[PDB]
RNA sequence: CGAAGGCCGGGGGCUAGAAGGCGAUCAGACACCACCGUAUUCCCGGCCGUAAACGGUGCCGCCCCGCGGCCGGCGCGCGUCCCGCCGGCCGCCCAGGGAAACCGGGAGGCUCCGGGCUCUGGGGGGAGUAUGGCCGCAAGGCUGAAACUUGAAGGCAUUG
RNA sequence: UCCAUUGCGACAACGAGCGAGACCCCGGCCGCGGGCCGCGGGACGGCCCGCAGCGGGAGGACGGCGGGGCGAUAGC
């Protein structure tokens, strides 16, 4: 067991200890600086029927609402159910999104 | 002052908007949103010491002239047509320098590059076999294993045929080809990609 | 799912560099032209002809969309009857301090 | 000069090159070390056959890019710039 | 006979080269081995074989197995070199290993401890070399103290034309590669420490250079 | 002074939940999964003194190729910007170092070995045990052997 | 991308070789010769549309020819 990352892991810098939340699958305590994080804006409907609720809509000019959810997972639920993968040695450098 | 005008028309006297510490001799105003400025006068003392620097080779076919980029394709076929040096135009393959049973294997004794970011593999193989060499530099530019640099704007077509077409004349003029204080038959177009 | 081996495609095309006045861009003309010993072809089979003709055909109508370097030569020649080079507010500050200006 | 016998010969098989820079000697097998020559004009424009000026540059001054300016200052020393 | 692939060695074969000392003073490669064999025309030099080595690559199948030979060929008057070679059969390992120990010679600088009467008999001054975990210090030694050193390290002071040394090893010197690298390490390093006696400025003149 | 768990004496008591109970699964399941739940989790006054208490990297001082990001203070310039300086937190990296992984604001300037100070180790087990001492309400903590046994244990890296 | 380390194209690698394929045997359709056997022609992803090659049509005896033979380096 060699030293795999130069963040060990984390994005700690210039701290002691920090926040602790649940992952949203399986309810583990993680750190907060650790968990997997994403954001996503989605509609309330699905948008295989985003014509026909406004369609049969009475009020002139409705907008669909928007649904806006942080979801943050520890690294086994985001290895299993494939939010992240495991990469090459190489490739682990790589922060692009 | 002609040649000033051309470099002006031309706009061989701007850079990347990054200024490297080697570099900055060569300086001499920013422009404000953030391009940097040479100095024209040090650009053309370079030009001469690097004129000065190829006439003591007695053959010029091993002088290695070397330009991946596109945009100086044409300008490198017509500084050795007037010159006589040896254009490697395209992909530099690995082992041109350094491996004998190679068809294009060569042993020269200047490199001239045009960038230093790309050709990289030349300017690294050279330090393997005892090969000096020349560069076009802009002002972000990295001089590690080069020896003479040359500030000027190395991207847009019309600089780099200009600077080609200077380079060539002040050799023809130092060797006694051309006549001096005359200006060439050959226009600098000739050097200019289409 | 009939993919030509190198050896088809590397004999094809110096058939067609060195014969490209012969040949048609029609099959059985070059079927006949991957025949002849004169444009020295040592084919050692008739299967093995057919593919390498059927592949030469094929070279042929991709060319139409030697003749295309003569005149890529003949234009890198031209020197037009200008010139290309008949605002600052930096650099005017350099040539005031270089010169007259 | 190199060493001396007791007597005063030179008991040295050969002298390497020093860096015109670093003043450093050169050694065999630094194959990043460069020797290289210029024209030294005197003669309105035109350069004169078989007289130059002749510098070296070893390995470790080139590795790190100090020879753009290294060689310009040694050559406004000796007439050939400014 | 032999037909140069390279401008030096199409040099070497007339008349323009004189000796090896020029090679080193403008410091080329050497690419053909009978470019050396040249200056040193049959058994000048002397050629050892320091190790055999078998090395073995695991493979679905089984192991395959090669060689791993280690040479050292010198002329007792100041030249040394050091070589290796891999191969199926020992006896290409053998040879690849001769052929590479030809193309990495190199000079070696010798000098006086205290009295300097007649030949340079010691190393010029204190020498240091490393290799792996290996380091070596080459000491200089009064006449007929001879050579002090481990069997696998005298034999490359014999060779080199070392009279009298001492020597001092550390690291897992039991690693016979690393030991005679950081050895060679240290003879290669000879010609390249300024000592007062050549501190002197000297012109260079380019008419003699051999133009690379 | 010192996370969490734990202890003594008071208070409080939603949630979750060692122990315990119960439904499944399974050859078995005293476990994983479901459900119910005591101490605990929170406050006050004390005790205990340990964690992968980690950057597995002691403290003070000097020199050190460069390219960037962010935070605090200040100064010059044009017309918010822009260039610097000091202090902090980060990324990449030439040389150099190293068994290598890697470090590089040091893990550099070191077999070419010496700026100052404190602590710790000397093959693997036995063993952090026995015994004695000090501290603690207890649980513990700190200090800490020998007989005897053994030819390897271990690090980083390569192919399958 | 292909049945396929079959190929396009890119590359600190450049250039070769083996295995694959090509090759051999058989059988479908047509000619010259002999008296059915024995010598050749024939098919090639060749034509036409739609996007190295994947699709859809057509003609033709046969449509991507079909069934076999051979069979790398290293080994148990
Ligand atoms: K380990
Ligand atoms: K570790
Ligand atoms: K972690
Ligand atoms: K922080
Ligand atoms: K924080
Ligand atoms: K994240
Ligand atoms: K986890
Ligand atoms: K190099
Ligand atoms: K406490
Ligand atoms: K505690
Ligand atoms: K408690
Ligand atoms: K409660
Ligand atoms: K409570
Ligand atoms: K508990
Ligand atoms: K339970
Ligand atoms: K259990
Ligand atoms: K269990
Ligand atoms: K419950
Ligand atoms: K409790
Ligand atoms: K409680
Ligand atoms: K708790
Ligand atoms: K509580
Ligand atoms: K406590
Ligand atoms: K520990
Ligand atoms: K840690
Ligand atoms: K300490
Ligand atoms: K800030
Ligand atoms: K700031
Ligand atoms: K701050
Ligand atoms: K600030
Ligand atoms: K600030
Ligand atoms: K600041
Ligand atoms: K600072
Ligand atoms: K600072
Ligand atoms: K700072
Ligand atoms: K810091
Ligand atoms: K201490
Ligand atoms: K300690
Ligand atoms: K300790
Ligand atoms: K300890
Ligand atoms: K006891
Ligand atoms: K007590
Ligand atoms: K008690
Ligand atoms: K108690
Ligand atoms: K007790
Ligand atoms: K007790
Ligand atoms: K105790
Ligand atoms: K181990
Ligand atoms: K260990
Ligand atoms: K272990
Ligand atoms: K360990
Ligand atoms: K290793
Ligand atoms: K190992
Ligand atoms: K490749
Ligand atoms: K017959
Ligand atoms: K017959
Ligand atoms: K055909
Ligand atoms: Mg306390
Ligand atoms: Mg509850
Ligand atoms: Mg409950
Ligand atoms: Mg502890
Ligand atoms: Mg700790
Ligand atoms: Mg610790
Ligand atoms: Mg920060
Ligand atoms: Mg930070
Ligand atoms: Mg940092
Ligand atoms: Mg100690
Ligand atoms: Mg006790
Ligand atoms: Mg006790
Ligand atoms: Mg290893």
């Amino acid at each position: 067991m060699p030293v795999k990352r130069r963040n060990n892991g984390r994005s700690k810098y210039n701290c002691g200890h920090t926040n602790i939340v649940r992952c949203q699958n399986c309810h583990r305590c993680v750190p907060k600086d650790k968990v997997i994080k994403r954001f996503t804006i989605r509609n309330i409907v699905d948008n295989t029927i985003a014509d026909d609720v406004l369609n049969a809509c009475v009020i002139q000019g409705f907008a669909i609402p928007k649904l806006y959810n942080k979801v943050q997972y520890c690294v086994s639920c985001s290895i299993h159910n494939h939010i992240v993968r495991v990469r090459s040695r190489e490739d682990r450098k790589i922060r692009t999104p | 002052e002609a040649d000033v005008k051309k470099m002006l028309v031309a706009t061989t006297h701007l850079g990347v908007r990054n200024i490297d510490r080697r570099m900055q001799f060569y300086i001499f105003d920013r422009q404000k949103d953030g391009t940097f400025v040479f100095n024209l006068q040090k650009v053309w003392a370079k030009i001469v010491f690097a004129a000065r620097i190829l006439v003591t080779i007695d053959d010029p076919a091993e002088i290695a002239v070397v330009a991946n980029r596109p945009d100086a394709q044409r300008a490198i076929l017509k500084f050795c047509k007037y010159t006589h040096a040896t254009a490697f135009p395209g992909r530099f393959i690995p082992g041109n320098f350094t491996n004998r049973m190679n068809p294009n294997y060569c042993e020269p004794r200047l490199l001239l590059v045009n960038d230093p970011v790309v050709d990289r593999q030349a300017i690294l193989e050279a330090s393997y076999v005892n090969i000096p060499t020349i560069s076009l530099c802009n002002s972000d530019a990295n001089l590690k294993f080069i020896d003479v640099a040359i500030p000027c704007n190395n991207k847009t077509p019309m600089s780099i045929g200009l600077i080609y077409w200077l380079l060539a004349r002040e050799v023809l003029r130092l060797k006694g080809s051309i006549s001096r204080t005359e200006e060439w038959d050959v226009k600098p177009d000739l050097f200019v990609a289409l | 799912g009939k993919v030509r081996t190198k050896t088809i495609k590397r004999a094809a095309r110096k058939i067609v560099e060195n014969n490209y006045e012969s040949l048609k861009p029609k099959d059985f003309q070059n079927n006949k032209a991957i025949c002849s010993k004169r444009n020295v072809a040592i084919i050692p089979s008739k299967r093995l002809r057919n593919k390498v003709a059927g592949y030469v055909t094929t070279l042929m109508n991709r060319v139409v969309k030697r003749l295309q370097e003569e005149e890529r030569e003949r234009r890198d020649n031209y020197a037009p009857k200008k010139s290309e080079f008949d605002v600052s507010g930096a650099t005017q500050q350099m040539i005031d301090s270089i010169g007259f200006k | 000069i190199g060493m001396k016998n007791s007597s005063g010969v030179v008991v040295d098989a050969y002298i390497p090159r020093k860096c015109s820079a670093t003043n450093r000697l050169i050694g065999p097998k630094d194959h990043a070390a460069v020797q290289l020559s210029v024209a030294r004009v005197n003669d309105k424009g035109k350069m004169i056959e078989n007289n130059y000026v002749t510098f070296a540059f070893c390995g470790a001054i080139r590795s790190r890019g100090g020879v753009d300016s290294a060689f310009m200052l040694l050559a406004q020393e000796h007439g050939l710039m400014e | 006979e032999w037909h140069p692939s390279t401008k030096l060695g199409r040099l070497v074969k007339a008349g323009k080269i004189e000796s090896l000392y020029d090679i080193f003073k403008y410091s080329l490669p050497i690419k053909e081995t009978e470019i050396i064999d040249y200056f040193f025309p049959k058994s000048e030099l002397a050629e050892e074989v320091c190790n055999i080595m078998s090395v073995q690559k695991q493979t679905t199948a089984g192991q395959r197995t090669r060689f791993r030979a280690h040479v050292i060929v010198g002329n007792r008057d100041g030249f040394i070199g050091y070589g290796a070679g891999v191969s199926k059969e020992v006896a290409n390992a053998i040879k690849k290993a001769a052929k590479n120990a030809r193309l990495n010679i190199v000079p070696v600088r010798r000098g006086f401890w205290g009295g300097k009467l007649g030949d340079p008999h010691t190393v010029s001054s204190k020498l240091s070399g490393k290799c792996g975990s290996v380091r070596v210090r080459l000491i200089p030694a009064p006449r007929g103290a001879g050579i002090v050193a481990s069997p696998t390290v005298a034999k490359v002071l014999e060779f080199a034309g070392v009279s009298d040394v001492f020597t001092r090893q550390s690291g897992h010197s039991r690693t016979l590669m690393n030991s005679v690298g950081a050895v060679y390490n240290a003879l290669k390093s000879s010609y390249s420490i300024l000592t007062p006696d050549l501190w002197k400025k000297e012109q260079l003149d380019h008419v003699q250079d051999i133009r690379t």
